[PDB]
């Protein structure tokens, strides 16, 4: 269904050079991703560690289908940023259910809604996003070495093309260029990793590789050394893609350069798909009996990366003045918790890994919506800061500085508290969802003798909490540097709005000012839901946590 | 970098490749009749399986090429 | 009984070999061309520094083991202190020699007592289900276990405490214990 | 390839100057106050 | 917030308070200071703690008559 | 053995490149050549038509990557005006 | 679990149908017996559970 | 203390409340008030759905906990031989 | 003590040093792909060193601290 949607959307896009069709191509992509969810929900009535599909090249697991549906739902939420205009004129006179469904409002809205903005004029943008989803979804379902390479390239190439999609932006072309070049080096390690596996084992299926690893584990001419250190080179190419230290220098630079609406998809989706693929490959290749092979485990790279990502992520973020250079370092410290949970291969660590990855994806999505919404809210605000006049690509990245958020509690108080809750959830403060995620990973690692990494993680969290608190200190401790625009609220200039009925007949005409302009509901409702999930997780915890208990029991059963 | 990678990447390669790196070995080949009934050319042997047994690799490969055809044009096309 | 001097060179070679790597990388990232042999001209003070720490860590951690004849977490503490100390001498500040000795010694001691799972954690090889159940449902221990290892007294006065006290006081002070009869009668 | 403000250390040096942490010598600051007369 | 009474703010007294408030930034590890820090952070607590260790359970007064002893260890 | 030599040329031609980004895109090509060439020789020694099929799919993605790379270079050059990596 | 169950047991049916030497493919009759038993055991087991629900009508 | 349907019904009310706050639009516009039954109704519908899948999750773990005990019971039985 | 060494061997000292350390690691960020390729190659081969050579984990911990102490040192 994802491919049928790609081919159908590509056929309509191919006969149109009309840029006014971009908003509607994006709304159709949201309907298409909702059919993929219905199909994936229908496929969840079986219990199994895996069923080979299409000649053994692909496979389906309950874990596979849960993660595809999550990828499809995250994608629907990100797609909202290109399928609805950022600002909406709302009036109490046009607020009933009868009014919404049977009455029309006419006013000049090109400037108020930013109809001809860059995020509203790229025609192929929802089409290229579907390509990354398709690559992400196959990679979860891959069963073969050749399948792995093709799917990670389909994911990677579309991410390069999304980073360069703003062609008239020098900043985006550079982030796209850096990402493509360094990601091409990343794929050369993945290809070398797969090639050495096939060259030494004669097989291309992971299912066959797992059996060779399992027989080999006992307690004289062919010792299976190649498996661990072919998987090590294989793993290094994926630690780049998730941006784990010391292969993380690229993401702070690229995330800050590309447009913010683009950075939300580019920085979230690839992590979800790669960590799920690595999870099942970590489980099958674990040796249940300690031997010489266990001394050379490729999973040691995952512990080095988690140890480094915890240290690098929290320390280098201390002196980051750029909001998006800071979110990347924040992610680098969070993938350290994900990597540490993944490296301890235990029922408790696998539940902790599943739950941390889902909650951080929804929480990091909340941060990006708030950032994107705080920017669009500055339309009726004016500033005189020499620093905010020297910023580049202000349309693609409206908020680029932490200082630009100074005094935002005095401009939008509840939107600022939404960001405060999301940031406090990144710190790990109870009773927010991020505390429970972090303490589940700490639990599992404590129970498995990884005491030293648990001590490192808690110490880095206090270091990482320093720059989190600096964001909140700017939003609440200082006065705003943004003032209301004097012309858009002057009590002498207003625009006129007509309210029409079901058949083009005037009911009443109203004269409106800049105080009658608000954030469009798709972005306020989305932020409201994710904020409330973070806040009240302690009351809605049972089904979500029990989903991961069952998925992990299946993976460890039989 | 040359020494470390090459030394480390040497044992990652199998005996079949490291062969032919004063008593050397000689490869011996003979003939079969059952396996020679209708010898295929290598391109025919790949065709025997490339569109049935491994058709998934073809569908995925055709979608990488499609994204490349659409993306390379989208980022370089002159506006109209 | 291990050769501290023979081990020390190996530790210097391994750690210092990494020093040549970062020295060669710092050489390649130099904007002004200075020549291939500048690896040991200005970058020498990096590989020399790194091998100095490796030998200082490995020799002292080996030398301390031979002094006490027991391999445990502490040996990596002393080696950590001397590895940290030797990293200070490059800076030249007495606060910095101790600050690094404190940092490196505590980090390296902490990973040996805990047995950091970087190379892999210990294998129980036993039923994890019964290890949890045994610890949880063991609720009463024999009194000898607490008494032998929290002592007797300080409010821990088991039956027969007073008779034991009388004998213990007799051997240390040579006084027969006999409180007065606190009553004209009897 | 990126602009100097976005990845430059000098902009960080403006955001976090080293002068924010005084480093007086004993000649001018013997009492370890702010150089208090 | 709300205005207060008029105070004859002494410039010398307000700069003494600012110096005392800001004093932490100018501390250095000097020869005398490490001795002061070592004495009061390490030596004095160590001495007090050691004597507590060597006198724990040593004495008890509870109902000691004539013929018993304060000492129990 | 030649597969290793070629891979090292492409890896240093990508990392130790101080010329232009087109040469970096060439070095990626050289590395994929060497990896493909190792898979081809192994396929012959194990009688496997799958490794020739695997090599063929590396060639098709290798060309797809070079099209996206050349397309992204054109975008970057249009704005920057130089695709020369520069060292001060 | 330390035992791998093939996600794709149908890999036992792979191999070229052309230019086959006589005596080349190994007999997999014991393999097919195994998988026959797993199928008969699963369906048998299912047939008992659904009959229990009818008994609890 | 907690009902899955009452919580999610009240959850939808707070989403509508928090959404008008973020938009800086007045809560309880008289002519807009239909959205609190709507948001609260969607939460109730969500709570019904969660209530049902919680029954499915209880079964799976009860079968699973029985499976673990039966695996262990039949493993120690062979040890006593 | 309370406006002196406790602050310096504590919050103020950690605050002073950690700002210095973080700025130095930020310096390694140049947005030049060749420098970032070289960083990747250094990290790639170092992971091969640790795994293939069967080094002691103390060495790896020793290197990490030792790299922070260089990065703490200016220039
Ligand atoms: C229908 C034919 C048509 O409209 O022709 C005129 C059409 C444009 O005419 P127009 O009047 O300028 O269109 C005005 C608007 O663009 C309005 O044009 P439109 O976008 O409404 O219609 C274009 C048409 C194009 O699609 C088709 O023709 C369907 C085939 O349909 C669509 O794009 C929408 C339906 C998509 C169906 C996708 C089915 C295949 C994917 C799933 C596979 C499983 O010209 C064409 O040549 C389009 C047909 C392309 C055929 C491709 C053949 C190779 C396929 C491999
Ligand atoms: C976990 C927790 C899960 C959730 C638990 C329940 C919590 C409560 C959720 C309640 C959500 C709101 C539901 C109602 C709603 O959308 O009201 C918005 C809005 C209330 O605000 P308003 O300011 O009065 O709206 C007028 C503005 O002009 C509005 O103008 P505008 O231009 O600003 O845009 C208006 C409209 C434009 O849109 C539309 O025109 C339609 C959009 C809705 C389509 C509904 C399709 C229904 C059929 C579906 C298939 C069956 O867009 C929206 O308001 C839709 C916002 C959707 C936000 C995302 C919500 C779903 C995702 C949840 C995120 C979860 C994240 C955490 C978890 C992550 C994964 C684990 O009401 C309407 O738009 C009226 C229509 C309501 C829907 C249609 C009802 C009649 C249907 C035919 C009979
Ligand atoms: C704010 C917290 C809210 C927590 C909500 C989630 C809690 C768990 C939900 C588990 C869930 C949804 C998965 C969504 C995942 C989204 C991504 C992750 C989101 C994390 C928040 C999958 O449930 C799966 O869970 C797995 C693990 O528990 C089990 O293993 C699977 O067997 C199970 O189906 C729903 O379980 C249930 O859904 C219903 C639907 O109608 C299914 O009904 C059936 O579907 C067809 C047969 O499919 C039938 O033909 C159809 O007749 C029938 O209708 C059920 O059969 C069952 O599937
Ligand atoms: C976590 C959220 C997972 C999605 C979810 O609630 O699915 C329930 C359900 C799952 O589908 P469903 O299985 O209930 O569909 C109806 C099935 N019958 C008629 C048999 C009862 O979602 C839907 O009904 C809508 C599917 C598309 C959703 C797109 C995103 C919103
Ligand atoms: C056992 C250790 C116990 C002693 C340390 C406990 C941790 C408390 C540290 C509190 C330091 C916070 C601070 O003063 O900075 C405020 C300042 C607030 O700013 P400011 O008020 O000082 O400067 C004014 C200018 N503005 C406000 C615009 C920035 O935060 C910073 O910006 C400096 C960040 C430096 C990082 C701090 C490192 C210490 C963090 C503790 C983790 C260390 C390991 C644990
Ligand atoms: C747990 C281990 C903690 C180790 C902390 C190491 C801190 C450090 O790097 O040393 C610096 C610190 C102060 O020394 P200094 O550099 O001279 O500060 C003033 C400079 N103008 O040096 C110190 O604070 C060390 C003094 C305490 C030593 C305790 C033994
Ligand atoms: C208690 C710390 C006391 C202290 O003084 O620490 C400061 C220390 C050095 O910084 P300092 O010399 O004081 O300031 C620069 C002066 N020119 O600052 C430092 O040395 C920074 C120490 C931070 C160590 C990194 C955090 C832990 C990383 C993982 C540890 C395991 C490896
Ligand atoms: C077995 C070991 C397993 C791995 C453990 C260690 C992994 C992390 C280290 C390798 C990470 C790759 C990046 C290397 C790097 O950044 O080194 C470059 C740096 C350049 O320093 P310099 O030339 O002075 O820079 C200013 C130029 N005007 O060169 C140096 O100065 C070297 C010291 C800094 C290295 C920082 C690396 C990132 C933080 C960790």
């Amino acid at each position: 269904m994802i491919m049928i949607s790609i081919l159908s959307l590509l056929l309509s896009t191919s006969v149109t050079l009309r840029r006014d069709m971009s908003i509607l191509f994006n709304r159709i992509s949201i309907i298409a991703l909702a059919y993929c969810i219905l199909h994936d929900t229908m496929s969840l009535s079986f219990i199994s560690k895996g069923i080979g599909l299409h000649g053994g090249l692909l496979h389906i697991t309950n874990l596979t289908q849960i993660f595809h549906i999550f990828i499809f739902i995250i994608s629907i939420l990100i797609l909202q940023l290109t399928s609805f205009y950022p600002r909406k004129v709302w009036i109490p006179e046009y607020s009933s259910l009868k009014d919404i469904f049977f009455n029309k409002i006419l006013y000049y809205r090109t400037k108020i809604i930013n109809k001809m903005g860059e995020h509203m004029k790229i025609i192929e943008y929802p089409l290229i996003l579907l390509f990354v989803i398709s690559g992400a979804v196959f990679l979860i379902s891959t069963n073969d070495l050749v399948s792995i390479f093709l799917s990670i390239e389909l994911q990677s190439y579309g991410l390069y093309l999304l980073s360069t999609i703003y062609r008239n932006s020098e900043l985006s072309t550079t982030g796209g260029l850096i990402y493509f070049l360094l990601g091409g080096l990343s794929s050369c390690f993945i290809l070398l990793g797969t090639s050495l596996l096939y060259v030494n084992s004669g097989t291309t299926s992971l299912d066959g590789l797992y059996i060779l690893n399992s027989i080999s584990d006992v307690n004289s001419w062919y010792k299976p050394y190649y498996l661990n250190f072919s998987l090590l080179i294989f793993s290094i190419g994926f630690l780049f893609k998730v941006s784990a230290a010391p292969f993380h220098f690229w993401s702070p630079d690229v995330y800050d350069a590309i447009p913010t609406i683009v950075t939300t998809f580019v920085a979230i989706i690839a992590k979800i798909s790669i960590f799920i693929f690595l999870l099942e490959l970590v489980y099958y290749t674990n040796s249940n009996a300690n031997s010489y092979l266990s001394e050379f485990s490729w999973t040691y790279a995952l512990l080095i990366s988690s140890l480094l990502s915890l240290i690098i992520g929290t320390v280098v973020g201390l002196t980051q003045f750029r909001i998006k250079r800071l979110l990347a370092y924040s992610t680098i410290s969070h993938v350290g918790f994900i990597l540490l949970a993944l490296s301890v291969s235990s029922i408790e660590s696998t539940q902790a890994f599943i739950f941390y990855l889902i909650q951080y994806s929804i929480s990091n999505l909340n941060a990006f919506f708030i950032l994107i919404t705080i920017g669009f809210s500055l339309y009726g605000y004016v500033t005189n800061n020499k620093e905010y006049k020297s910023l580049l690509d202000k349309n693609n990245s409206p908020i680029q500085l932490i200082s630009q958020l100074k005094g935002y509690f005095y401009i939008n108080p509840l939107l600022s508290l939404s960001l405060a809750i999301t940031i406090f959830s990144f710190v790990g403060v109870p009773p927010l969802v991020g505390f429970f995620a972090k303490q589940m990973v700490l639990s599992a690692a404590l129970d498995n003798g990884y005491i030293f990494l648990s001590l490192i993680a808690i110490i880095t969290s206090v270091i990482g909490a320093v720059y989190y608190l600096n964001v909140i200190k700017e939003i609440f401790f200082y006065s705003p540097e943004h003032e209301v625009n004097p012309v858009l609220n002057e009590s002498d200039s207003n625009f006129s709005l007509r309210i029409l009925n079901e058949k083009n007949v005037l009911i009443r005409s109203v004269l409106l000012k800049g105080r009658n302009i608000f954030i469009s509901s798709p972005f306020s409702i989305t932020i409201s839901i994710i904020t409330n999930v973070i806040l009240l997780f302690i009351f809605m915890n049972k089904e979500w946590l029990s989903m991961g208990t069952i998925l992990v029991q299946i993976l460890f059963s039989a | 970098v040359g020494i470390i990678i090459s030394s480390f990447l040497f044992k990652m390669l199998p005996y079949g490749v490291i062969i032919s790196n004063k008593n050397d070995l000689f490869f011996i080949t003979s003939k079969i009749w059952d396996g020679a009934l209708a010898e295929n050319n290598h391109i025919s042997s790949i065709g025997n399986i490339m569109y049935t047994n491994y058709n998934v690799w073809l569908i995925l490969a055709s979608f990488i090429l499609l994204l490349a055809m659409v993306g390379a044009i989208v980022i370089t096309i002159k506006p109209r | 009984p291990k050769d501290a001097v023979h081990l020390g060179l190996k530790g210097a070679a391994v750690v210092g070999g990494i020093g040549l790597l970062f020295a060669a990388v710092r050489t390649s990232l130099a904007r002004k061309n200075v020549g291939p042999w500048a690896i040991f001209t200005r970058n020498g003070k990096l590989a020399a520094t790194f091998a100095a720490v490796g030998g200082a860590y490995d020799f002292t951690r080996a030398a301390a083991a031979n002094l006490r004849e027991k391999e445990d977490w502490v040996n990596n503490g002393i080696g950590g202190l001397f590895a940290g100390a030797t990293m200070g001498l490059t800076t030249g500040r007495i606060p910095r020699v101790l600050g690094f000795a404190a940092l490196t010694g505590v980090v390296l001691a902490t990973a040996e007592y805990a047995g950091s799972g970087l190379r892999g954690v210990f294998k129980r090889d036993v039923d994890e289900y019964e290890r949890k159940e045994f610890l949880r449902k063991n609720r009463r221990r024999p009194i000898e276990e607490t008494l032998a290892e929290i002592g007797e007294g300080r409010g821990i006065k088991p039956p027969g405490y007073y008779e034991r006290r009388a004998q213990r006081l007799k051997e240390k002070y040579g006084v027969d214990i006999n409180p007065v009869c606190a009553d004209p009668d009897q | 390839f990126l602009p100097e403000a976005m990845v430059g250390r000098s902009k960080i040096d403006e955001k976090y100057p080293d002068s924010d942490y005084p480093t007086l010598t004993d000649k001018e600051d013997p009492d370890m106050n702010g150089g208090y007369i | 917030g709300l205005q207060h009474y008029k105070i004859a703010m002494d410039p010398a007294l307000v700069r003494l308070g600012s110096m005392i408030s800001n004093r932490y930034k100018y501390f250095r590890w000097t020869k005398r200071t490490a001795l002061v820090s070592f004495m009061y952070v390490v030596v004095v607590p160590s001495t007090i703690g050691y004597l507590a260790y060597k006198t724990d359970g040593l004495w008890d007064l509870r109902a000691k008559r004539r013929g018993d002893l304060i000492s129990e260890r | 053995n030649i597969t290793l030599i070629l891979f090292l040329i492409g890896i240093l031609g990508f990392v130790l490149n101080r010329k232009n980004i087109i040469l970096m895109l060439i070095s990626i090509e050289i590395m994929l050549l060497s990896i493909t060439f190792l898979i081809l020789l192994s396929s012959l020694n194990m009688d496997d038509i799958i490794g020739q099929t695997y090599a063929i799919y590396i060639i098709v993605v290798a060309g797809a990557e070079s099209a996206i790379g050349l397309g992204i270079l054109v975008a970057f050059y249009r704005l920057r005006g130089s695709i020369a990596i520069e060292y001060k | 679990s330390r035992h791998i169950e093939l996600k794709y047991p149908e890999v036992f049916s792979h191999g070229s149908p052309f230019n086959v030497p006589a005596g080349f493919y190994p007999n997999l009759d014991h393999v097919i017996e195994h998988y026959r038993k797993q199928h008969l055991e699963e369906e048998e087991r299912k047939a008992k559970k659904l009959a229990a629900a009818a008994a609890a009508a | 203390m907690v009902n899955r349907i009452l919580f999610w019904t009240g959850f939808g009310l707070a989403v509508r409340f928090w959404q008008l706050g973020i938009e800086m639009r007045p809560f309880f516009n008289r002519k807009s008030l239909w959205a609190y039954p709507l948001f609260g109704g969607v939460g109730a519908s969500f709570g019904y759905w969660l209530q049902s899948i919680d029954e499915k999750q209880t079964k799976m773990l009860e079968e699973r906990k029985q499976a673990i005990l039966e695996k262990r019971a039949r493993r120690a039985q062979r040890q006593a031989e | 003590l309370d406006k002196g060494s406790i602050e310096l061997f504590g919050p103020y000292g950690l605050e002073r040093g950690l700002v210095k350390l973080s700025k130095n690691i930020s310096s390694l960020s140049t947005s030049h792909v060749t420098t970032y390729a070289l960083y990747i190659l250094v990290g790639f081969i170092l992971y091969l060193i640790y795994n293939n050579l069967l080094l002691d984990y103390s060495y790896l911990l020793l290197i990490i601290i030792l790299l922070l102490l260089l990065m703490m040192i200016g220039e």
